[PDB]
DNA sequence: AAAAAAAAAAAAAAAAAAA
DNA sequence: TTTTTTT
């Protein structure tokens, strides 16, 4: 849709809305196993986790499912590998020894963070401010990397192997116009 | 150590990678050799370099020269020194001349960028950094010779002995400072005589220069920073000018650091090493198809009433008010006997008249369109305060002259509004710069006949609210005819209320009013601007880009632009010095015995100093048609415009 | 001569900004035909200019090179003219059609601007024609989905409503809702997002 | 190039120096006296959307009927201004639709000297400007709105976008 | 003794990278967009600081010049370590950051000020009313000997605790047999700030009884510098501390003075000629002037005391807004300003208005037409005390320059007087012609 | 250890003068 | 007698 050329890029709640569009596991508090009742019987997800569940065992459902669940009490989310201290000092250490390559981190980097802190303050078993603290040093130092490497702006392409999701929807436009106004001029000239 | 040598060397390469600077030394010399013994004018040592080629060439030493001018000017100079000198072929030499050694120091054009400054703007960050500050001229030292270097010599041994003396201002590095006592004794208990005239002294000279006024900030006053410059260039320009100079701004003193600071918040010295100046003038040569517009225009029969007409296009009306400014501008000649002493060779004229005419606002333009002048109110000047004062210099400790207003004026034109609001006493000294055109100042041991010869313009009110026509002219004025008689012509202007008239000035000012800046919208006000983008600056006949002048078409008659304008005054009062012949002679009497027994109510009596005016008016003409000869036209014409301006029409 | 046409053209910029500062469709200034029936009066002198100047062409006492440089110069001022009318009106257009797609294809005058007296009456009836086709558009294989609902993405199913202006009850599917003034409810989102853009409910 | 672009159109409507390469009579008509005819080699300033097509009809030594001079614009003094430090340099000042302007020139003119520095200058400019639209309040000084108002015209549209994309960013993630 | 200073900058540090309300780290952010923009400074609010930990804030007020410049390189530290990669090992022109105050403490008047406040962090407010030009101060110094010819640096802090607070140069050589101090200074390859002084008078309407107002001294430095002008309402934030007089009477004299720390003005500097306001106030302006009836509003609002008169009140909302400054090809200047003058009967009111017309306009100063000249209106020229230069100091019509001026007894000054300002309100420039100075000076009001 | 002061500009009070 | 201007 147009609306002031939001047809062009994506809006911050449609990069979250398309990350909690992802699995991820859970821990349910209640059981529904069938009588050996209603069918969840979706249209965009394997209802058989949601019909074949019981109480203290791991299973995944989509991110918001659980986030619903968690609304209610009868859902306990399990963090991910990245969320702990001793996971995210090796991070650092590895940005910091290379100054050159972004670090191995998904798209959904920082975006599943803020949703769990948000949300599940609790289930964590390192205290939250902690990790808030190193998130943000992750972020100064990636942003710190983008400005040193955006110096240099060929023509014809360029390669950003590790950006996040947010990282490339904040840039898009500034970029993309820079290289278009480049190689109007470029062409015009030949 | 070797990165002198590198850089001396990086430098030669660049010097022969060009070859306009060597054409130049190459002439230098050439005219110095012939300057020798050939049957009074020298050339200082000093080469302009344009830096806009250096970058060009080489980013890094461009970019140490405008970062860290310290390290990179030296090797420049001592590189520039050595081809001089590989160059230079003198096998039969002189004796105390061969042993100057002149470094040939460097000058500097092309574009700066964020490194042109302003008196304001100059702080903490930019120190030792080349730049390049605007301003005017206000105050400006004495020359004093200093030593650099003396030459010793001993009876018995026959050898000359030198000794080299450097100070804090003399070299961009610090070094080791060198006290002036002179070395009179050897090592063995020799006997030195100094030798004058083997030594090497330089001049020098301090300024200080002004921000200006114009350009201010909101409610604040102009300020001044503090410039040296020494060898060449040492007396150019004087207090009161435009000008642009480049050079080092470093910081030199100890500043109190040491155990003679006396409180805590003591500060440092900042100063200027300047290296070249330029006289920016806000461009007064002529080119060959500019003298050849010049001529064109000139030989046409309409010229004078066109240029009349292109003075304050937004006036109305008062066009022999613009003919009369036209013809002082450019006033007569000097005449000087070796028996009748001196005449007096330009005009004066003087405006009263009624409350909100369009006086000051004519002699503003009067102001922008001179080429130099100097504007005074009456309420605001002192008489003893506007030709000369007695002030003491900083450095000598000795009381020297400080030039006046009217005496910076010289050759010029002199304006001043509210004329009869001036204190009487100040008066007095007008008229004796009316009298001889010199003023004499004998003051705390002074003795000294200063030249003025300036031209003035004033306007005053009359002695009500409004002009009285029923009543004697010398009863309107509160000036004594003593100096009303000097000035040549007197106007008087009164606004008669006709409302076809006031219909005419309604839409020409309502016109005037719906203007807007080319390249600008209306929504918005008008900003501050920035310099031009070089701080240093400088096909033919076919395209009479400006020549026409006709910007705009609004009536048949032509019009002209300012510059063209200024460009034709300067040609005309340099190029052409008329003479009258016995015609305009003859014109010229008849008019005089007509005029002296018409026997009518006059504004004001005639006496035999008006034929003085009617024939410097005739060669005043003669100037602008451009002819070496007055013919009776002119002589038509002055009588017209006086019958004009003291009958009326 | 054309000159004239730019007065037009910068003004529209204006408005372009007024849309870029504010980023909502609203209050659409008046429009400006005096100055492009001004253009037109001057066009059609442009026109039977040229139209004189090629008899006296075939005429034959006038100057082929003559001709051919006027035509050519009142083609381009006619061609510039022609530009800036359509730069403006395309604008005119697309802001209009921004403005009808968003408020369900209604034109909403119980509660944009009031009037919509700053609209010539071309422009009416191209709205007008413009909502037939937003009526029409939604009637037929997508009938299920509302094309002019919301567009920010649901992510939560339960808020907080507080009301803003004062009706009396309103039924929904299963239950009614009371309209009382100044009060809060604990409801599902997918329910009120229709009175929200309607601005009788406010404090998502 | 967009017909229904404001810019543009805009843009074309700078008035360029040019001469008369050729002797019409009976013009002049739109600028003076309509009797008298234009003699040759007359210098005008013609506006671009004229100009252009002028310069390249021919007409007829199938020479056009108007010559374009060269400039004010582009000219040696300003080559130095630009190449000495862009980053301070006042382009608002020079003119209002600069870029626009370049590509149209050196589309008529190829030119290989002006592409390169041209290219440069953005490109060093696009920095700063990405600098300060990533700087965010939370007492002002002076340097950011004397930046801000040297601009050309067509770079605010990219301040703006980096702005806002910038600040949504910002306040999605604090909330 | 170092100890001490490392857990102290730890502490500091500790507290900047610590502090976040919500979900934000303020200064963390601050800092970035600050290096971003050029700025290297750092705001610091008391509140935040008493809360995050007291004993901090207890040693920062106990010892305020010992205590500031641990902090004042710990903010660069921290900016060292958030800006620049270490690269597994160039530029570094960081110099140390300035640290700002602000604070909401009970206001001291200048009278109150005594010997107990000497070296205690006071808030305080008054009027401005002369401001010195700047001038350098040395931070890093290079330090050549010339006997045994060895190159030093010397690192100097701003800060002074005693009056002397300086090292001027070590005694003997570095290491043969040198002299007492055979040490010189390289002006090139040394750091240089920027200092000024500024002159504060009491405010009017707290003088005591039967008194005149005093006069005090302040000190500024770095980016504190050229933001206030004379005649503008400031609130000042810094230490109350002195300095020796021996080029100076009595006994132990030690003269005393203000170091600027913080100013906060009522005016923002803004009108000192771009616009800089936030994106929400000019929202807020725009739906003002959107209002149909503004006008009305306006007229209203003017001195709502003052009942009746309507003419006259738009007369002056129209002053206030002025006109529209014009320029020529040719030179010509036209006035953008409008001059209303009042001639009534005694006791309708006209001067009350002249008061509140002085305290709404930005630019505004308040005098009377008998307690006045025209050398103490336009320009008075002095001459130094000590080197007796002649120097142009401005008046009052200067002093308002850009605003308005209100006069009141335009008949009771003398006839003198009432001639020198023809010119300055016919063309806005006024000519000075006195001891050699000449200068045209631009006066718009 | 000492440059220090004649020359200007600006603010009054007293007396005498003109209306 | 009063206000003005000069010392
Ligand atoms: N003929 C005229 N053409 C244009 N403007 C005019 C003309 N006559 C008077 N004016 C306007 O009258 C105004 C009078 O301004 P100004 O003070 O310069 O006049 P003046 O006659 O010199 O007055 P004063 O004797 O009071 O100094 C100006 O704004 C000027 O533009
Ligand atoms: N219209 C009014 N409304 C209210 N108060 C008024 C009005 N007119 C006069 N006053 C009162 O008049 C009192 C004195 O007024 P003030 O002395 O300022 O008048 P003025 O016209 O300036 O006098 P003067 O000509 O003697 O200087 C004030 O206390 C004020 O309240
Ligand atoms: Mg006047
Ligand atoms: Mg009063
Ligand atoms: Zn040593």
């Amino acid at each position: 849709s147009l609306p002031a050329h939001l047809q062009q890029t994506f809006s911050p709640e449609e990069i979250q809305f398309i990350v909690e569009n992802e699995p991820i596991k859970i821990f349910p508090r209640i059981t529904t196993r069938q009588k050996i009742h209603t069918r969840w019987q979706l249209i965009t997800t394997d209802d058989k986790a949601l019909n074949n569940m019981v109480a203290m065992r791991s299973t995944e459902v989509v991110l918001w499912i659980a986030l619903l669940l968690k609304q209610q009490s009868k859902c306990s989310i399990v963090a991910p590998q990245w969320l702990t201290t001793k996971e995210l000092d090796r991070k650092i250490q590895y940005e910091k020894t290379h100054p050159d390559r972004f670090s191995e981190l998904p798209w959904n980097w920082l975006v599943l963070a803020r949703i769990l802190f948000n949300k599940a303050k609790d289930d964590f078993h390192d205290p939250i401010h902690e990790l808030r603290g190193k998130i943000q040093d992750l972020r100064e130092i990636r942003q710190i990397k983008v400005l040193k490497g955006l110096k240099y702006l060929n023509e014809s392409h360029l390669q950003l192997d590790n950006l996040s999701l947010l990282e490339i929807n904040e840039l898009r436009p500034f970029i993309t116009e820079i290289m278009d106004k480049l190689r109007e001029i470029h062409t015009a000239s030949l | 150590d070797a990165v002198f040598g590198d850089r001396v060397r990086r430098f030669q390469e660049f010097l022969d990678t060009f070859t306009s600077y060597r054409d130049s030394v190459r002439s230098i010399q050439v005219y110095n050799s012939n300057n020798a013994a050939n049957y009074l004018n020298i050339l200082p040592h000093r080469i302009i370099i344009s830096l806009d080629d250096l970058r060009e060439f080489d980013r890094s030493f461009w970019s140490g020269i405008l970062v860290e001018p310290a390290y990179f000017i030296p090797p420049a100079e001592k590189a520039l020194t050595d081809l001089a000198d590989s160059m230079d072929d003198v096998p039969h030499p002189n004796a105390s001349a061969v042993s100057s050694r002149h470094p040939w120091k460097l000058s500097f054009k092309g574009s700066f960028g964020a490194h042109a400054l302003s008196p304001r703007t100059l702080t903490a960050q930019h120190l030792n950094k080349l730049v390049s500050v605007e301003g005017i001229v206000t105050k400006t030292s004495l020359v004093r010779p200093k030593l650099i270097r003396s030459v010793h010599y001993a009876a018995k041994t026959g050898r000359f002995h030198y000794r080299d003396y450097t100070d804090a201002t003399t070299t961009l590095t610090t070094r080791i400072p060198t006290p002036a006592i002179y070395p009179t004794e050897d090592t063995e208990g020799n006997k030195l005589t100094t030798e004058y005239g083997y030594s090497t002294f330089i001049d020098h000279q301090r300024i200080t220069v002004q921000e200006m006024p114009e350009m201010a900030p909101a409610g604040q006053l102009p300020r001044s920073i503090d410039v040296i410059l020494d060898d060449d260039l040492v007396d150019k320009t004087k207090p009161g000018d435009r000008v642009n100079v480049v050079g080092v701004f470093k910081s030199l003193g100890a500043g109190g650091m040491n155990q003679s600071n006396s409180n805590t918040l003591i500060g440092f010295k900042t100063l200027i090493l300047g290296n070249t100046v330029y006289p920016l003038h806000a461009r007064q040569m002529l080119t060959d198809f500019d003298i050849r517009n010049i001529n064109k225009l000139s030989k046409k029969k309409d010229i004078f009433d066109i240029l009349s007409q292109s003075l304050a296009p937004s006036i109305y009306g008062h066009d022999h008010i613009k003919k009369a400014i036209l013809l002082m501008l450019m006033g007569g000649v000097e005449k000087n006997l070796e028996n009748g002493s001196h005449l007096r060779g330009d005009i004066n004229i003087l405006m009263v008249g009624d409350p909100s005419t369009a006086k000051s606002q004519l002699l503003r333009f009067v102001l922008n369109t001179a080429s130099l002048a100097i504007a005074t109110t009456g309420r605001g000047s002192s008489g003893v305060g506007l030709t000369a004062a007695v002030t003491t210099d900083r450095e000598t400790g000795e009381r020297r002259l400080e030039a006046g207003a009217m005496v910076l004026a010289d050759r010029g034109v002199v304006c001043i509004d509210e004329f009869d609001k001036m204190t009487d006493v100040d008066r007095v000294a007008i008229h004796e710069v009316m009298e001889q055109q010199t003023v004499t100042i004998a003051k705390a041991g002074i003795h000294t006949t200063l030249n003025a010869r300036c031209s003035v313009i004033a306007a005053a009110n009359p002695v009500f609210g409004q002009y009285d026509v029923n009543r004697d002219p010398h009863q309107n004025i509160a000036l004594p005819d003593s100096l009303l008689s000097r000035f040549d012509l007197l106007f008087v202007v009164t606004d008669d209320i006709n409302e076809i008239r006031d219909r005419s000035i309604s839409e020409h000012v309502l016109r005037t009013h719906r203007y807007l800046p080319p390249g600008y919208l209306e929504g918005e006000p008008v900003r501050e601007r920035l310099n031009l983008s070089l701080a240093v600056g400088e096909q033919a006949g076919a395209k009479l880009a400006k020549n026409k002048g006709n910007y705009n078409g609004t009536e048949i008659p032509k019009l002209v632009t300012i510059p063209f304008l200024r460009k034709y005054v300067q040609y005309a009062k340099e190029r052409v010095i008329p003479q009258l012949t016995q015609e305009a002679i003859n014109v010229i009497v008849k008019n005089y015995t007509d005029l002296r027994n018409d026997d009518n109510t006059k504004k004001s009596p005639i006496t035999a100093r008006t034929l003085e005016t009617l024939i410097r008016l005739a060669t005043a003409h003669a100037k602008v048609r451009l002819s070496k000869t007055v013919n009776k036209v002119d002589a038509k014409v002055a009588a017209n415009l006086l019958r004009f301006a003291l009958l009326g029409e | 001569y054309g000159d004239l046409g730019n007065k037009l053209v910068l003004e529209a910029k204006r408005t372009k900004q007024l849309y870029a500062r504010s980023n909502q469709d609203v209050n659409l200034p008046m429009y400006h035909e005096d100055i492009i029936r001004n253009i037109l009066k001057e066009v059609s002198n442009l026109r039977k200019n040229t139209e004189y100047l090629k008899e006296q062409q075939q005429l034959g006492m006038l100057d082929d090179k003559v001709a051919k440089c006027q035509y050519f110069v009142t083609l381009l001022c006619m061609e510039r003219n022609k530009r800036c009318l359509l730069a403006y009106q395309r604008l005119r257009t697309d802001i209009l059609d921004s403005m009808a797609w968003n408020n369900n294809g209604l034109d909403l005058m119980s509660s944009s601007q009031q009037d919509t007296n700053n609209l010539s009456h071309q422009e009416q009836e191209y709205l007008k024609e413009y909502c037939d086709l937003i009526t029409d558009l939604k009637s037929g294989d997508l009938v299920d989905i509302d094309l002019s609902g919301s567009l920010v993405p649901p992510s939560d199913v339960f808020i907080d409503v507080r009301v803003l202006k004062d009706a009396g009850e309103i039924q929904t599917e299963y239950g009614v809702f009371n309209l009382i003034k100044d009060s809060q409810f604990f409801v599902r989102q997918s329910d009120v997002e229709r009175l929200i853009q309607q601005g009788y409910l406010q404090k998502i | 190039m967009g017909y229904y672009d404001i810019d543009d159109v805009l843009a074309d409507g700078t008035e360029f120096p040019c001469k008369f390469q050729y002797d019409i009579p009976g013009l002049g008509y739109l600028e003076n006296n309509p009797g008298r005819p234009i003699t040759k080699n007359t210098k005008l300033s013609l506006p671009l959307w004229l100009a252009r097509i002028l310069a390249i009809v021919g007409g007829d030594e199938p020479v056009p009927f108007v010559e374009l001079l060269p400039p004010d614009m582009f000219s040696t003094k300003v080559m130095n201004a630009i190449k000495t430090d862009p980053v301070a340099l006042d382009l608002h000042s020079i003119n209002s639709h600069f870029f626009s302007l370049a590509i149209k020139w050196i589309m008529l003119f190829s030119e290989k000297e002006l592409a390169n520095v041209v290219s440069e200058l953005l490109l060093q400019r696009a920095q700063e400007l990405n600098h300060h639209a990533s700087s965010l309040s939370i007492n002002t000084n002076i340097a950011t709105s004397t930046f801000l108002l040297k601009l050309e015209e067509m770079e605010k549209e990219i301040y703006k976008k980096s702005h806002e994309s910038y600040k949504d960013t910002k306040r999605w993630m604090f909330k | 003794n170092d100890d001490d200073n490392t857990e102290i900058i730890k502490s500091f540090k500790n507290f900047i990278l610590e502090f976040r309300l919500d979900s934000q780290f303020i200064y963390r952010d601050q800092l970035r967009n600050n290096i971003l923009v050029k700025n290297y400074s750092l705001t610091v609010n008391m509140e935040h600081l008493i809360g995050y930990n007291e004993d901090i804030y207890k040693k920062l007020s106990d010892e305020p010049s010992d205590i500031i410049p641990l902090f004042e390189t710990a903010i660069t530290q921290v900016a060292k370590r958030i800006s620049i990669l270490s690269r597994a090992q160039l530029l570094n022109s960081l110099p140390t950051f300035q640290l700002i105050l602000n604070s909401n403490a009970n206001q001291i008047p200048l009278r109150d000020l005594d010997s107990e406040h000497v070296s205690k962090i006071v808030r305080l407010s008054g009027i401005i009313i002369s401001t010195s030009v700047l001038s350098s101060r040395a931070t890093y110094l290079s330090i050549m000997c010339r006997n045994c010819r060895h190159t030093t640096s010397i690192t100097i802090n701003n800060f002074n605790s005693i009056t002397g607070n300086t090292v001027s140069l070590p005694r003997s050589c570095l290491s043969k047999n040198c002299g007492p101090d055979p040490y010189i200074i390289i002006h090139e390859s040394s750091k240089f700030i920027d200092q000024q002084f500024l002159k504060l008078q009491e405010i009017p309407e707290l003088v005591p009884v039967g008194e005149m107002p005093r006069n005090l001294t302040m000190t500024c430095d770095r980016y504190l510098t050229n933001k206030v002008i004379p005649g503008t309402r400031v609130t000042i934030v810094g230490i109350y501390s002195i300095y020796n007089s021996k080029n100076g009477s009595g006994v132990a004299i030690r003269t005393p003075y203000i170091k600027i720390l913080g100013i906060q003005s009522d005016v923002e500097t803004s009108s000192i000629s771009v616009t800089m306001f936030t994106e929400e106030e000019e929202e807020e302006f725009l739906q003002l002037s959107r209002n149909p009836k503004l006008y009305e509003i306006l007229t209203n609002s003017i001195a709502p005391s003052i009942f009746g008169n309507e003419d006259i009140k738009k007369a002056i909302v129209c002053l206030l807004m002025g006109g529209s400054k014009k320029i020529l090809p040719d030179g010509m200047r036209l006035r953008g300003d409008i001059n209303v003058l009042l001639l009534g009967d005694p006791g309708t009111a006209k001067s009350q208005l002249l008061k509140f017309v002085e305290k709404v306009s930005p630019i505004a100063v308040y005098t009377s037409g008998k307690g006045s000249s025209a050398a103490g209106l336009t320009a008075s020229v002095q001459r130094d005390p000590m080197t007796r230069e002649f120097y142009l100091e401005g008046g009052a019509m200067v002093l308002a320059d850009g605003g308005v001026v209100c006069i009141d007894e335009f008949d009771k000054m003398r006839d003198e007087d009432r001639v020198a300002i023809h010119e300055a309100m016919e063309q806005q420039t006024i000519s000075i012609a006195k001891a050699g100075i000449t200068t045209v000076l631009n006066s718009r009001t």
